[PDB]
């Protein structure tokens, strides 16, 4: 049962993020909009917390490719009900607004009831067979130095940012009954499909940001009270 | 995950060996969140990128580990004097770098290379580097990769478990060496943990596409 | 077939010199034939696959004579003002008109790129990184001089036709207008 | 500064690439 | 063509590695007319042949290229110092010569060979020259061979896709070295351009046979 | 369809010259003349343009030898009319006022008409079995150095200069309509032939003249704008 | 399928009230989803033959309860403000959505006119004696009036979207567009 290889890692169900559906929300509402690129969550500001396993392991290696995979899970009893549109968005993007333009791509619409989580496979498409990495392959950056665009310009590479987006808007609105909740947590999870490759071992995007303590002699180093 | 492992990962960056030390100790276990660098934190021999490293990343995922490893050491030195690399057993405890065993000063007459021990030399003039491979020659099933507190002071027994024994490098005059390391080919990692909270700011040291 | 913008050969026209260029898709959608029915899956799809088929039809009269050629440059993007003369064009994929004679030219182009896909087209959400809908280059250079008789006609004209011979697409997505 | 930067704007596009309609540039 | 292009072109002859810096990059492509010499322009560390090269000559007439690159890399030194030559994978740059990655002030700590890239060390004493073979570790079908102008500030993601990676030299002390660059066995070339506007002056140095 | 040889591209048609052909031209005039050497053009003064590929190619080999192939495209219509004589002359050359000398070699005489084109393979007649290159196989002189007898003396080698040409000349006077134009252009094309040989690599004679730039440091050398 | 503007169902809707209608094809062209691609061959062609389906989604809660009625009546023009009831409706081919339950529906339009083709598009230069776009025509009515609980949701929304399971195009001729 334990991983043989990174890609068996990448197979493992992550919680990426959540986010709220109330029955204040009007048809056409983005409830959830994220670029969707496994090399770096931001491209505009730091991260910290418990990274999804597909995107700590993709952080190992400068390409990736393949289909990515999605679970929408709605904290919700059987008195909850509405619907929504899960929409993948490729080259061009859609206004937060303008719905229609997210219906024309390639789409999924989910009628929220008695089952309570919808599954979601993002096809690959792009020009290129594989994408490289946004982050860097080498950062010696390791006491937060106040960057210039001096160390900008000389960097490992050129972030080549993705467009390609998914994004779950009001198809119908949220109508619980009376007794219930009238506003339910989501719950988005993401891993590799079963066709999702890696390659070109670099270094780690991500590190340990908790309980971090090097090493010492023991017992020569101060361990005798 | 074998594949990764096997590859080199470079511990120690031109490090000091002092012939008043009974010699260098490297201890026995693999690159782990237990070599990372933290900024703020005393300064060590160790680099600062073990943590970063592809193999480090695997190991913080799994703290289980049984069979060899193998290090890579190198001499800064084309001398005719022979560099021993002695093997420790698990004894029990954990040290790194140069120290006085049981705080003597003179270990000419009585070198670790030459107590009975497992013991191979590298001599510069011929070849300044080599590759040994040190067995898994401990009690325990598993050697245990990382704790939550390296630096905690409990049980001693259960402290010297993240190694299975040492290699101690003792030379003739002062001269320096680099140290990598690696998964052997009899080796296996199990007990898997699942991935640690983590941060980054990889973003901000690099510009667009778009400038 | 679907015909694009009238050439203008004349005998001030010297060797080396291009009568037209054609940065394909991009010019047959945006610039020439812009009503056609041929531009209309590039509204949708983002990326594509294209083999083209290039006819040129050249009317000048029997006193007159000279020489036209026509070639195609592969992944062409930042490399056009190189290996760009007669002599480039005579060594790349190519059809040779004469003037006199009129006789029709037929390119079979290929899609010969260092990605996948081509894009198709530019948009403000889309990036800046990739410039789109360049695959190829097209050239229409002077080989040889126009020359005409005592009081005779100082131009003559040809008219390039084009069509998608295999034009696969790829990412659907909402409808823009082109460029 | 650098000549080759950035073309003259009679002879390039928006882009900073020559512009297609731009015959003289051969 | 292949047999041509499997023959080494000397890139840089004797030219310094600094240890104040990450390393002397080497950008993966083929020697072309973008490493050519014009009288006038600003001095480089590359050589002023390179252009003239019957390879270069090809590699013009040739603007796509897929597989691997082979490097032979002198060390002027019989000294007993490890000098390491780390590979980078396509990350969207393009530099060549003594860099700061980062503009930091030390690198010795962090090194570039000890980070998780793949790396080989070369050690002067036993052999100053290797022979490495870089992959083709990129996104893209073809890398692209030469431009227009190399110097051009156009689109950033384009402007990378001439190279395929990097190869970094990192030095222990100030040491020289000498870059030779063929192709290797695994290797092709695509999309004929055909041959560009040329000039030549090589009657002027060279009497007849008539006196 | 792409070419595996160097010989492969030395079989690829290519422009070396252009000449003109009137009504003015009496018989027996030379319309064109040059030294049939793929080594160099010229080796009295620069050249500078477009040469032809297999000239472009055998500029990368100290060694040459079989056939050499020819054709005279003539830029005219139907109502144009005339003949000339293609005469391939070796070890010794011939008067330009001398039409004999040159009727006394290896000749082909091309009535035009319909027909507005003509072949024309040149035979390999030398005292030995390959020509040595008659340019440089190492030239160090990169800044336009101004040359000396010194300099000459010691120079890689010998420049052993052909004295085998083709010439054409006028056998019947051009006859046009008064309607159509009394002059005509005449492209003359050359390649290797199907044995066209070459061997010993050396330094290229030739050498890209238009838009040569040295690359710099991206983005660390002024990028940044 | 492509999905058309959305309807509104009140408490206020009275029974035989038009909540939508839709003259075809012209309202899909030229009101309804204008830059769907299904709109693109009807810029080029003139004539055509036209079958149908069309998918109706509601969204009333489990309180709620009312019924709502969609119906064809085929080549309508100068004929919609007859026969044009509940009554008429449940005669001439239709769907019945009940608002509680959001059971879906789903209208199978054949071709039926009076001419062989129906004209796609009206033009500066084409003839005013025959009214193009326009082979049928579908109503959207209230059966029951929408209910609601004490202090509930006065209004609940339905979704129509349509497609062309048969759609045959005659005469070509250089594009315009749509109305």
């Amino acid at each position: 049962d334990e991983p043989r290889t990174t890609l068996d890692i990448a197979r493992i169900w992550g919680l990426r993020s959540t986010f709220n559906w109330g029955s204040g929300d009007e048809h056409g509402k983005e409830l959830f909009n994220t670029v969707l690129d496994p090399g770096l969550r931001f491209y505009d500001q730091d991260y910290e917390g418990q990274i999804t396993p597909m995107e700590y392991v993709t952080g190992l290696y400068n390409f990736w490719s393949g289909p990515i995979e999605l679970r929408f899970d709605f904290v919700s009893n059987a008195f909850h009900t509405g619907t929504v549109i899960i929409s993948a968005e490729y080259n061009r993007s859609s206004t937060n607004t303008d719905e229609c333009q997210s219906h024309s791509t390639y789409t999924k619409t989910f009628h929220l009831g008695e089952q309570k989580s919808v599954h979601f496979t993002v096809p690959y498409i792009y020009d290129t067979v594989v994408r490289r990495n946004t982050a860097s392959a080498y950062l010696p950056v390791t006491d937060y130095d106040k960057v210039d665009n001096v160390s900008r310009a000389q960097a490992m590479g050129i972030r080549a940012e993705s467009k390609m987006r998914v994004k779950v808007r009001v198809v119908n609105v949220l109508r619980p009954v009376a007794s219930t909740t009238s506003t339910i947590e989501v719950l988005v999870y993401m891993r590799g499909g079963k066709n999702y490759a890696l390659h070109g071992l670099k270094q780690s995007t991500y590190w340990p940001s908790n309980s971090v303590v090097p090493i010492d002699s023991f017992p020569p180093d101060g361990y005798d009270p | 995950i074998k594949d990764i492992l096997r590859r080199p990962v470079l511990l120690f960056n031109h490090v000091e060996l002092d012939p008043d030390y009974t010699g260098f100790f490297i201890p026995i276990m693999p690159p782990s969140r237990m070599m990372q660098y933290k900024s703020g934190d005393k300064e060590t021999s160790f680099q600062r990128l073990i943590g970063r490293t592809p193999q480090a990343a695997i190991m913080n995922l799994f703290r289980f580990w049984r069979g060899s490893l193998r290090y890579t050491i190198i001499i800064h030195s084309t001398d005719g004097h022979p560099i021993y690399v002695t093997h420790v057993p698990h004894t029990g405890n954990r040290v790194y770098g140069l120290m006085k065993v049981n705080n003597l000063h003179e270990y000419t007459k009585v070198p670790i290379f030459g107590c009975g021990l497992t013991t191979e030399m590298i001599i510069p003039s011929v070849n300044p580097s080599i590759c040994v491979e040190v067995p898994f020659d401990t009690e325990n099933n598993w050697a245990v990769t990382f704790d939550e507190d390296a630096q905690r002071n409990y049980s001693w027994r259960d402290k010297g478990d993240t190694v299975t024994g040492h290699l101690v490098v003792t030379p003739v005059v002062s001269v320096y060496m680099s140290v990598w390391v690696e998964a052997g080919d009899d080796f296996e990692v199990s007990n898997f943990y699942g991935p640690p909270s983590v941060k980054t700011n990889d973003w901000n040291y690099a510009f667009s596409d778009e400038h | 077939w679907m015909p694009i913008n009238s050439i203008r050969v004349t005998v001030n026209g010297k060797r080396n010199d291009l009568l037209a260029q054609y940065y394909i898709p991009e010019d047959f959608l945006s610039t020439h034939a812009k009503c056609a029915p041929n531009t209309i899956p590039f509204e949708t799809y983002v990326y594509g696959k294209y083999e083209l088929e290039m006819k040129f039809v050249a009317n000048g009269n029997k006193f007159q004579c000279g020489k036209v050629i026509i070639s195609v440059k592969f992944d062409s993007y930042q490399a056009d003002n190189i290996n760009t003369g007669f002599q480039a064009a005579l060594s790349r994929p190519h059809i040779m008109l004469d003037l006199s004679t009129n006789n029709e030219g037929v390119l079979k182009i290929p899609f010969r790129y260092h990605r996948a896909f081509v894009r198709n087209q530019t948009h403000k959400t889309a990036t800046a990184g990739v410039r789109p809908g360049k695959f190829a280059s097209i050239y229409v250079q002077v080989l040889s001089p126009l020359q005409t008789g005592e009081g005779g006609a100082n131009d003559m004209f040809i008219r390039p036709f084009y069509r998608y011979t295999r034009a696969e697409f790829a990412g659907m997505s909402y409808k823009v207008p082109l460029t | 500064d650098n000549p080759h930067r950035f073309l003259p704007a009679n002879v390039s596009n928006r882009w900073n690439e020559y512009s297609s309609a731009y015959l003289p540039r051969v």
